[PDB]
């Protein structure tokens, strides 16, 4: 799920 | 948002430079497949910023973001290869401290393959006189393109990033049959980068499943999925 | 050769539709996959006809030829069978009496995502209404683009045909700028269909050693090669 | 083979 949480942060 | 603008924005988006952090020295093939992995993980961080900064990009569905990113990752980062290493042929310039050679690939099995296709569409690029502009669209449309409310959306902006490849292209200053005989072959060469990506991916996996790399978890993540 | 020389000339080439007799019983596993392969066989025999009038590709050495055919021959027969389909949405035509349902790809373990996917590019082409002479060009530029100083002979032959495409676009009247999007939207879809390509290989590579249906000669030699 | 025949017999 890496890619789906720096998709939600900045 | 004009199509010189939105070029613009790509400009923008780009992701800043990656480094290794590895001292200069010969590459025996665990060095060098570490090394291609560890830089893999590195810029897939930066892919997904840069992916962000591309307007509308954030409006699309998040299993569309996801669905995007997931299918194309691989093609995006040998694009960007490929236009790294555009002024020096022969040579790989995967970042400043790690270029390889031809050759170089030649101690790790089956990637050798994979040089010459990397060294080959880049050396047509660079027949082609590839520009950054044009550079900036194409990858972009690499991601955009890749789908193998949401959907209106998506369309809308492949379509706008095509209409800003078109521009670039126009104010190149050359001949009308020129500009669409210099779209298409640009275009053509995306089939290029899109196998050599496969065949990377093929290879990286059954590197993956024989535990030889240290498949970092942001890289390992996109490859599974 | 001018443009619409070129053009009629790949009309002329066009294969004749082979025709393959749809199994008396319901779909099995085994009966769709001989079906399918069969058909397959009997096409890459048309396509090898079909590519020695295509201008200037007998000129090429044999080994050019050979490569540009192992490579793409999947990505032009699925090329081919979605223009047959064009007018016929959820439906996909790979011969005159062998018109098979979206559905019935369940007999076959894993083949429905390929249908899937057939019948999405399918429809891409039907939303931009595709024209029989686009069709024509853009299924030869698979087969000279597949370069996956004979090799500058293989860039000037794959420009006459994009030449060609250029000018059947013109001839529809649309504004330049419309023209030029016209053919970014046609080239695009090239990856699509290749991706199609590339899954659909592999599923045969692999129902091929799972023993579900038999694989030689000519196809065979296709698959490996 | 096979498609070498095919390309240059045929
Ligand atoms: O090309 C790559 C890359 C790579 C790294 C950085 C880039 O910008 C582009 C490709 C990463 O891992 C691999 C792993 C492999 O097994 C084979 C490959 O060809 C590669
Ligand atoms: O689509 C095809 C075709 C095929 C047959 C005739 C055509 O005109 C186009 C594709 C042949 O073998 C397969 C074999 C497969 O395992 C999966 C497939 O999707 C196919």
């Amino acid at each position: 799920h890496k890619l789906v949480q720096l998709l939600t942060t900045t | 948002l004009s199509p010189e603008q939105l070029v613009l924005t790509l400009l923008e988006a780009e992701p800043p430079h990656v480094l290794i952090s590895r001292p200069s020295a010969p590459f025996t093939e665990a060095s060098m497949m570490m090394s291609l992995t560890k830089l893999a993980d590195k810029e897939l961080v930066h892919m997904i910023s840069w992916a962000k900064k591309i307007p509308g990009f954030v409006e699309l569905s998040l299993f569309d973001q996801v669905r995007l990113l997931e299918s194309c990752w691989m093609e995006v980062l040998m694009m960007g290869l490929m236009w790294r290493s555009i002024d020096h042929p022969g040579k790989l310039i995967f970042a400043p401290d790690l270029v390889l050679d031809r050759d170089e690939g030649k101690c790790v099995e089956g990637i050798l393959e994979i040089f010459d296709m990397l060294l080959a569409t880049t050396s047509r690029f660079r027949e082609l006189k590839l520009q950054h502009k044009e550079y900036l669209c194409v990858k972009a449309m690499i991601l955009l393109n890749s789908s193998m409310d949401s959907s209106r959306k998506l369309a809308h902006l492949l379509n706008a990033v095509t209409d800003a490849l078109v521009w670039v292209i126009a104010k190149s200053g050359i001949s009308s049959q020129q500009q669409s005989m210099r779209l298409a072959n640009l275009l053509m060469l995306l089939s290029h980068v899109r196998h050599a990506s496969n065949k990377g991916m093929e290879h990286l996996l059954n590197m993956k499943c024989k535990n030889v790399v240290p498949v970092y978890d942001l890289l390992l993540e996109m490859l599974n999925a």
